[PDB]
DNA sequence: TATAATGGGAGCTGTCACGGATGC
DNA sequence: GCATCCGTGAGTCCAGGG
């Protein structure tokens, strides 16, 4: 159908590759495509260069590394719970210094996980994303002392875990202290160790008045560098022998050892720019020709004194400016764990260099392998990939965390780090962030933003030269952005000339009205201010930010539907999102389609080559939503490069399809849409709208026991033929069977634990004369509330290219699919932050309906709009009404979209279609329509004196219609807003959440019910629930909660028995967790005694613990 | 007052610091067992070192 | 069971109010 | 005694866990 698009801003550049922050970062770290001799000293190469050589004699040196091919492809890794990875080899050579002997070998170091095409990892079968971290950049900072108003703290900050934080301060007594590892000593001492004389310090610092006097200490200048160095080593290491070579080694490792101190390239560049100096390397001092040489300390002190005095060109630093906060991407995070593993490996090497009589013999790879594994599994930036829908994955790869190793601790993060700083503009989305306690600490990269080689976020601007806007675009950091006057992207242009006398611009974030002459740059697009998710909200300019945040976040949670549709009002970013997230197959070059299947597409390209594309069909995502690709071409069709070959999940002809377009009425409805509840039509179920496919995975193991082996079998003791009906010969449920709660998926038997039968059992056996069998039923059954159709079984048994962990003989996995129809308690939402649970599904004859008999689909309450202030959803609905009757869709770009007049034109055309149809078919205006027009006239909505048709048209241009109540045939007494709205079904389905328990498993130590639906758990009756019962005086209810219902063992047994006998519950006794508390206090050497009123002990342990 | 110094250290009953085989036969145990084992090894080595009259250091 | 071997490594960073403990 | 310099324990609810 026809797509009409609005707006006058033409985007000079498209969005960059939206996952490049992942892909390019990791490619940089591995340098796998680069011939070894051409590699830069970065990434894992730089890790190797820091570790090696390994000395002390023997020497083990690094030549080069190599990455081989992955032993298993990606799908096989998902299927067999493998890690997708490449073997790492290193060429090393051992030289004995005195012999001259040289032994060389390529040693195998383990495996390194590989990034897949879309930017994610496959760690032990599960997809994972390494989330980028934001931190304070290394460098040299100057900050107000929060105590002393006219004094300043200087802070030297290296890369994380690459040196200590050093602070310089001007003490109230006037001496300039240095703090490192929490040790306040006079800086003069270190200056002396560096080789500075009072002459050089006088001539270099005296300009700043009396400050330099607090630096002059004669007892220090009276000592040569060696005596000062030993003095520092004493006041830094109390009790350590002040050995000369040990003091040199310590201070060198603290200030000058590049293998231990590292400002990084960013900290280097910023320290140089700030202090106006040049650095040889990346450390604070060097060791040259037997002595220490200063690099940073004197320039830092120079600046600190100049700032304290007041001399111009010296300012304090804004630590939240995005020129001072940088992004650690996956490549850097991984390289750091690699560097730690390599350091442990080198310690093992030196260890074996002492004890021994080859490179391989010297190298134990295990620590390295351990560190990488530890990074990729148990890190806080290593996250289970969200692939609910394909936008979810794309968005996940662009997230930014201020938490993680080397970052902030929540519950402590103040208001400053969580703020949106002025410099976030075009760099970090200002709306998309969590609503809980993590608010402001997790964020999203802006659509046009790019992380530069140093890790600062850059945004693009177009160059303006004398009022002419060029096509030169320049990516800037926030420091560079601050130099210029930058115009807003909606500045009116005639061709390339700014066609306005007054121009809205920014100077250092500050809004300012400016002449064209003064304009230096101009924004590329409103799009650059917001995340990808926020860029998908039409009419964003009419939505309060708080609800825009919710619409942003909830697009992530949309379930892919079997009949998904793209929105009738789009922003124009839907195709690019489908493309960048690999949610579709596209033609590689021009060609012709040779074969088309549910399973595969074969295309003949211009080269004559015949390329085959297998289609992924009903695959299970990390979240159980269905990944399947559907072909969208036919045999013989001519395709150009980039044309769509197949739709993935949430894709409709290559457009992002996160839900359905439904016909909506905005009106109250009998309490059923009270407080954000939502009423829907049964029609939606009838035509499988909001139907989704979900796939669950169940797993069972058969292991060797000391009591005999577990067996996966059909021969299960005491089960009928009905219970085994759908079990295969080997005891595994067959493909296509319908399984319900209780049904067996995998039969399994286990040998019984050695037990003498209770005398009652002995007698019951004699009465029936039946030998108790030797194995018991331990089968895998469908848990409560689950089930569906069996669609796959995998069977890995030992003795078969298959080897499992020690003692397991076989693993069986069963895949079960369900088609989930929308039901009461499921969550729906729109892109403007309107969200609600379905409270009522009405039959079609109860639905409000148009005069032509068309019922609406969903009924949203008007009380949800005024206090939420998200009017974009109203405009969307108005335009949806137009589109409904014109058979068209719209692209309305954010801040550059459809305006009310154009929507009114379209509603006039749509009215002609909606009403002239009637006037032709031989009908006039209804009596009920006349009653509603009478009311509308009193409401001020229609002009008195016009004809029925003209007034109906006025209403229609306000987006309102006469609506009939399906229960009565009488009209709603005012005209109602009706139109098409895009609504998604979110991944919060009551099918997954409903859970109840009578009794069930209890905890080992506390004897309290376990938690969790999978453990058949109980609900927590926490401290505050207890307070509520206390405040009602509900003493017995509360005593039940604390005893008979939790960890009163005899109480719970006796209450179950009394109920099944129809008696009343007995009186509770002591909870077990109080017994546990008494025993744990006895272990602390405390005697805790329950007494009676006569102060005589009472034994709560019933003699069982007294000798 | 002297009861604030320990001579006999109490040992918690073993079901409050269990050693349990989970599904799969693999074993899980409380940290307290390792803290006790450290204490017991150090005490036993002290009793032996006293028996051999080891130097004061 | 015997050549001789004699003092270790790791740090690590954006909170806050409050009770008690050290310097003036 | 009078301030300063320290340690220390604390931060809503649920869910699942990869
Ligand atoms: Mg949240
Ligand atoms: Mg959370």
């Amino acid at each position: 159908m026809e797509i009409k698009r609005f707006g006058r801003i033409r985007e000079v550049i498209p969005l960059p590759p939206l996952t490049e922050i992942q892909v390019e970062s990791y490619r940089r770290a591995l340098q796998a495509d680069v011939p070894p001799e051409k590699r830069e000293n970065v990434g894992i190469q730089a890790a190797f260069r820091e570790t090696f050589p390994i000395e002390e004699g023997l020497v083990l040196d690094f030549l080069e590394y190599r990455l081989g091919e992955p032993p298993f492809p990606q799908d096989e890794c998902r299927e067999k719970d493998l890690t997708y990875q490449a073997p790492l080899y290193a060429r090393l050579q051992l030289i004995h210094k005195d012999t001259g002997l040289i032994k060389e070998d390529e040693v195998f170091l383990g495996h390194i996980p590989l990034m897949t095409e879309d930017g994610s990892f496959i760690i032990n079968g599960a997809d994972r994303v390494i989330v980028s971290q934001i931190h304070r950049s290394p460098g040299v900072y100057f900050t107000p002392d929060p105590a002393r108003p006219g004094r300043y703290i200087a802070s030297i900050i290296p890369l994380p875990k690459r040196g200590p934080w050093i602070d310089l301060e001007v003490e109230p007594n006037g001496v300039v202290s240095m703090k490192v590892n929490k040790r306040k000593f006079p800086l003069v001492l270190l200056l002396r160790v560096l080789g500075y004389d009072q002459e050089t310090l006088a001539r270099e610092l005296g300009a700043y008045g009396e400050l330099v006097q607090g630096l002059m200490d004669e007892s220090v200048f009276a000592m040569r560098p060696e005596e000062a160095l030993i003095r520092l080593f004493t006041l830094l290491r109390p009790g350590d022998p002040p050995k000369r070579d040990k003091a040199v080694a310590y201070v060198y490792g603290l200030i000058a050892d590049p293998r231990r101190y590292d400002l990084g390239e960013a900290g280097r560049y910023k320290a140089e720019e700030k202090l106006g100096i040049r650095l040889s390397g990346r450390t604070l001092a060097r060791f040259e020709d037997g002595e220490f040489k200063d690099e940073v300390f004197l320039p830092t002190l120079r600046y600190l004194f100049a700032l304290t005095a007041g001399v111009p060109g010296h300012e304090v630093d804004d630590i939240d400016h995005l020129g001072n906060r940088r992004i650690r991407t996956v490549g850097e995070l991984m390289t750091d764990q690699f560097r730690v593993g390599l350091a442990r490996l080198a310690r093992g090497v030196r260890e074996r260099m002492l004890m021994g009589s080859t490179p391989a013999k010297l190298v134990n790879s295990r620590p390295l392998e351990a560190a990488i594994r530890e990074f990729f599994s148990r890190s806080q930036l290593s996250q289970f990939k969200d692939e609910t829908n394909p936008l979810s994955s794309l968005r996940h790869k662009r997230r930014i965390s201020a938490l993680g190793p080397g970052g902030l601790t929540r519950e402590r993060a103040g208001f400053d780090v969580r703020d949106v700083h002025r410099t976030h503009y075009g760099r970090i989305c200002p709306v998309e962030t969590p609503e809980g306690a993590n608010i402001g600490l997790i964020t999203s990269l802006a659509a046009y933003a790019r992380v530069d080689e140093l890790g600062f976020i850059r945004t693009p601007y177009r160059r303006v030269v004398g009022g002419v806007v060029t096509d030169e675009v320049v990516y800037m950091t926030a420091t560079e952005e601050d130099r210029y006057t930058i115009a807003q992207a909606n500045t009116p242009l005639e061709g390339n000339r700014i066609a306005a006398e007054r121009v809205v611009a920014r100077r250092k974030g500050e809004p300012v009205i400016v002449s064209p002459e003064e304009v230096e740059f101009m924004d590329v697009s409103p799009k650059q201010v917001f995340s990808v998710n926020t860029n998908l909200i039409p009419f964003l300019e009419h939505d309060d930010a708080n609800r825009a945040l919710m619409g942003s976040n909830m697009q992530t949670q949309a379930v892919p539907l079997i009949r998904a549709q793209a929105p009738v009002v789009m922003t124009g970013l839907e195709e690019r999102v489908v493309r960048d997230s690999l949610a579709a197959l596209y033609a590689e070059e021009d060609g012709e389609v040779a074969k088309v299947d549910g399973n595969r597409i074969v295309v003949r390209y211009e080269d004559g080559r015949l390329v085959e594309y297998p289609l992924r069909r009903f695959y299970r995502s990390n979240q159980g939503t269905a990944l399947d690709q559907r072909p969208r071409v036919v045999v013989g069709q001519r395709v150009r490069k980039g044309d769509l070959l197949a739709d993935g999940p949430a894709s409709e002809n290559g457009f992002l399809a996160l839900g359905q377009n439904v016909l909506v009425a905005i009106m109250p409805f009998d309490g059923y849409n009270f407080e954000d509840a939502i009423v829907i039509s049964e029609e939606l179920l009838k035509r499988d709208f909001y139907t989704s496919i979900h796939i669950e995975r169940y797993e069972i193991e058969a292991r060797d026991t000391k009591l005999g082996p577990e067996r996966i079998t059909r021969d299960i003791p005491h089960l009928s033929e009905a219970a085994l009906r759908d079990l295969d010969e080997e005891g595994v449920v067959r493909i296509g069977a319908e399984v319900k709660p209780g049904d067996i998926l995998v039969g399994r038997t286990s040998f019984k634990g050695e037990s003498e039968p209770t005398p009652e059992e002995r007698l019951l056996r004699s009465i029936f004369g039946e030998k108790a069998r030797d194995v018991k039923d331990t089968s895998l059954r469908v848990p409560p509330g689950e089930g569906g159709i069996v669609v796959r079984t995998v069977r890995l048994r030992r003795g078969d290219g298959v080897e499992l962990k020690p003692g397991v003989r076989e693993v069986v996995r069963v895949y079960v699919a369900q088609k989930r129809k929308l039901q009461v308690g499921d969550k729906l939402a729109n892109r403007h932050g309107n969200k609600g649970v379905v409270a009522k599904i009405l039959p079609v004859e109860d639905m409000p309906h148009l005069p032509d008999g068309t019922p609406v689909d969903v009924i949203l309450n008007p009380l949800g709009v005024p206090s939420r202030m998200n009017l974009g959803q109203i405009l969307e609905t108005h335009l949806g009404l137009a589109g409904y009757f014109l058979g068209q869709r719209y692209i309305s770009p954010i801040f550059d979209g459809a305006k009310e007049p154009e929507i009114k034109e379209l509603l006039a055309q749509a009215f002609e279609v909606y009403f002239g149809k009637r006037k032709g078919e031989g009908f006039g205006v209804d009596k009920r329509e006349v009653e509603v027009l009478r009311r509308a006239e009193k409401l001020g909505l229609v002009t008195p004196g016009k004809t029925p048709e003209e007034q109906l048209k006025e209403l229609f241009l306000q987006g309102k219609v006469v609506l009939y109540d399906g229960r009565t045939g009488e009209p709603i007494e005012g005209p109602i807003v009706v139109g098409q709205m895009f609504i998604m079904k979110l991944y919060h389905m009551v099918e997954d959440k409903m859970h109840a328990r009578s009794t069930g498993p209890y905890s080992l130590i506390t004897q309290q019910p376990l938690g969790g639906k999978a453990q058949f758990g109980g609900q927590r009756f926490g401290e505050m629930e207890v307070w509520a019962l206390e405040a009602y005086g509900a003493a017995h209810t509360l005593q039940e909660m604390l005893t008979l219902k939790s960890d009163d063992i005899e109480g719970r047994n006796a209450a179950y028995e009394a109920i099944i006998k129809g008696e009343d519950v007995p009186e509770p006794s002591v909870p077990e967790s109080f017994r546990v508390l008494v025993k744990e206090l006895q272990a602390l050497a405390l005697d805790v005694q329950t007494l009676d009123e006569k102060d005589n002990p009472v034994d709560i342990f019933e003699g069982l613990a007294s000798k | 007052p002297e009861w604030m110094i320990l001579e006999a250290v109490p040992v918690l009953p073993p079901d409050l610091r269990p050693m349990v085989q989970v599904d799969g036969g693999r074993f899980a145990t409380s940290d307290l067992n390792d803290l006790y084992r450290r204490l017991i090894n150090r005490n036993n080595r002290l009793k032996k070192l006293l028996a051999q009259g080891a130097p004061e250091i």
